[PDB]
């Protein structure tokens, strides 16, 4: 709700936790030491 | 639809093989024969002048399951309401197969859930039982206490005639607690 | 594929779906927050502050590095009646290099578990570990030896279901987690034994099944072949397979080595299969053995296949379980890891698989110092498939033909669940596991209709509630 973003914004917190699991995301694929993996990506989280 | 201390059986009988059992204390049902020991109050009252009248939207009759028939002029008419069943299989089995998904129902009593539950075995859904009058406003002052009960019974009020002037703006409110159940696709 | 449909119901993965919080309870008595008294913490004033608003009280109980088995357990009877104890004894701590099982939190916990044991109290135990097990792979594991605490937990869970209760994982640094979450979590009716609060809400350990498309990516043995224990059955079939896949170099390395009966015939069967094969009886513990190894290994080649297998066991009842006794029973295990990984930053390695097993994945009775091992090596190889170098931390089940994994509980356990793979199709478990850099694969054969039947009995769980063919 839109109060509770302001409860977000004036006390300055920031939603960027991390990665989704209800998805069914594979997860175990979706990094790799190697930058330039097919099927990998490369941000450890991000607000979901 | 059967007479006094039948009703008990009908549905004794009924209980025991796990389905839909209700029974009414209504005195008058229709749809099935009872008045076949009147004929004098159906076809004495009509005394319709020679001259044309205007009409109003279509109606269906269900009389004979899914008649086409829009509505029976005939001086039988009441009869065959109150006499010949609706044969609400074919009926409700038309209605579901076409768009016309919401059974309004307008009594506390309903003779449809039999057919609610046949439609939920098979195609269409949305089958509602909407109540009748549970009281009113008292007043203005007395207003709220029974007219909550009112608008609580599946009868919408006018609510801007409630407020239309007493000093109330507008607030902000928590909106609806949408129940959450997960429903995700996996590819 | 049809083959590797086997494969796909073999391999599996652990993760953290979100759970409920627990429904919060107005607790009664009194709930003892264990930790230290070296440094002040503010963890235990978080803890406190919804925990005597939880209707109980809250008592220090200060336990030191094997302050004996039985202290605690008169204190608790000092105090009285107890509906629960938060083990804040694993708050901030470092990891002793001087062996990861050798940690004090380990020891402190199972001394806390066995005291509650002896002094018939009955109350379930909640241990409290920052970031100890890993959420996911987006965020990090701070320190895998806190993750050997979380394996021994879910053996504790199968052996005193009262007097356990469970974990819970808080983030690393915030204590804001233990405030918003403590005091529902602790008095629960979920039933969950696995606790990781986190800032997007709470999440519980589940079993998940591991697809297997069969990813076209290959991983081959090119390069020399660090194993170690490879004498000892496990990494036996493993060097066998690697054989046969074409390993270019062997490097079976065991305390034993070629003082081992059948170190010769799994010689001559590696030459046979493959080529240039190398058996040594060079120690694993010890960090200058292990670079000194690493040091003799010819230039020719470089080393990028450390198949660590080694695992020392001779028995895993809690009653004796104390945290030196887990240290100098699997230091094979731990020490080892920890040294190849530590000389293995700057070599650029195409495979780490350490071998685990499912002590550490799910709860198992005469594995509770065996457990913790597994667990080392999986919050390890969370630890460096986390950064850029390959991990995949394997928990096999029974190993066919195979000493250590063998034992009375695996045939316990043969009888009331899991039983051994079979090679021919494990190896293909870990070349597929190995095709996907799976962090942390859990290759097993369990029978859920059959196996459930004694782990959900005595602590129902949802570890489990995941798996689709688990509900039967």
């Amino acid at each position: 709700t839109p109060e509770e973003f302001w409860e977000l914004l004036s006390e300055g917190r920031d939603a960027v936790a991390g990665l989704p699991t209800d998805r069914g995301w594979d997860l175990d694929s979706l990094f790799h030491p190697d930058p330039t993996r097919s099927g990998t990506a490369h941000q450890r989280g991000g607000g979901f | 639809a059967g007479d006094s201390d039948e009703l008990d059986r009908l549905v004794a009988s009924c209980t025991t093989e796990c389905i839909r059992a209700k029974r009414l204390a209504v005195d008058y049902a229709s749809h099935s024969s009872h008045v076949e020991t009147i004929r004098d109050a159906l076809h004495a009252e009509l005394g319709e002048d020679f001259h044309p009248l205007p009409g109003f939207v279509p109606f269906f009759s269900t009389v004979t399951g899914r008649w086409t028939q829009p509505d029976e002029l005939d001086a039988g008419y009441w009869y065959r309401n109150l006499r010949r069943t609706v044969r609400f299989a074919d009926a409700v089995r038309a209605l579901a197969e076409q768009g016309y998904r919401t059974f309004l129902e307008v009594s506390a009593h309903p003779i449809l859930t039999a057919a609610i539950e046949e439609i939920g075995d098979g195609s269409g859904a949305d089958l509602s039982a909407i109540h009748s009058l549970r009281r009113g406003d008292g007043s203005l002052a007395d207003f709220g206490e029974a007219l909550s009960r009112a608008f609580a019974a599946g009868v919408a009020v006018d609510w801007e005639s409630v407020h239309l002037g007493t000093g109330a703006r507008r607030v902000p409110l928590p909106t609806y607690p949408f129940q959450r159940e997960r429903v995700w696709l996996e590819p | 594929s049809t083959e590797v449909d086997e494969v796909s119901a073999l391999r599996y993965r652990i993760e953290w779906r979100p759970t409920g919080a627990g429904e919060p309870a107005r607790l009664d008595g009194t709930w003892l927050v264990a930790k230290y008294a070296g440094t002040a913490d503010e963890t235990s004033t978080a803890a406190r502050e919804a925990l005597e608003s939880a209707g109980a009280r809250v008592r220090e109980l200060v336990v030191d590095a094997r302050c004996g088995r039985d202290e605690l357990a008169e204190r608790l009877r000092s105090v009285g009646e107890v509906a629960g104890v938060l083990s804040l004894l694993a708050v901030d701590e470092a990891e002793p290099e001087e062996a990861p099982l050798a940690l004090a939190s380990l020891a402190d916990t199972l001394s806390l578990v066995q005291a509650m044991v002896s002094a018939e109290l009955g109350c379930p135990l909640w241990t409290v570990t920052e970031s100890a097990v890993a959420t996911g792979p987006f965020e990090r594991v701070r320190n895998a030896a806190h993750g050997a605490l979380w394996g021994v937990g879910r053996v504790i869970a199968l052996e005193n279901p009262a007097v356990w209760g469970g974990l819970v994982d808080v983030p690393a640094g915030s204590v804001a987690e233990l405030a918003r979450h403590l005091a529902a979590v602790v008095s629960g009716g979920a039933g969950e034994d696995q606790l990781a609060l986190r800032a997007d809400g709470v999440y519980g350990r589940r079993w998940v099944r591991a697809a297997a498309p069969a990813t076209d990516d290959e991983w081959k043995p090119t390069g020399t072949v660090l194993v170690t224990g490879g004498t000892g059955g496990v990494g036996g079939q493993i060097a066998r397979w690697l054989a046969r896949r074409g390993a270019p170099h062997l490097l079976l390395v065991s305390r034993s080595g070629p003082d081992a009966d059948g170190a010769g015939e799994l010689v001559a069967e590696l030459e046979a299969l493959g080529a240039r094969t190398t058996v040594a009886a060079c120690d694993v513990t010890d960090r200058e053995s292990v670079r000194e190894l690493l040091g003799g290994i010819g230039d020719d080649v470089p080393l990028s296949a450390v198949f660590h297998a080694a695992a020392t066991l001779d028995d895993g009842t809690v009653d004796t379980l104390t945290g030196e006794r887990i240290e100098r029973a699997s230091r094979a295990k731990v020490l080892g890891a920890r040294n190849l990984h530590e000389l293995t930053r700057e070599l650029d390695l195409t495979a780490f698989v350490l071998f685990s097993s499912f002590a550490s994945a799910f709860g198992a009775p005469g594995l509770g110092g065996y457990a913790p091992g597994n667990a080392y090596l999986d919050g390890l190889a969370q630890q460096r498939r986390s950064d850029g170098l390959p991990a995949t931390a394997v928990a096999w089940g029974t190993w066919a033909g195979s000493g250590m994994a063998e034992g009375p509980v695996a045939d316990r356990f043969r009888r009331h669940g899991v039983i051994e793979m079979p090679p021919e199709t494990a190896c293909r478990a870990l070349q597929n596991a190995l095709d996907r850099a799976e962090v942390c694969p859990i290759v097993i054969d369990v029978r859920w209709d059959r196996f459930l039947l004694a782990y959900t009995a005595q602590r129902p769980t949802r570890l489990f509630d995941e798996i689709d063919d688990a509900r039967r």
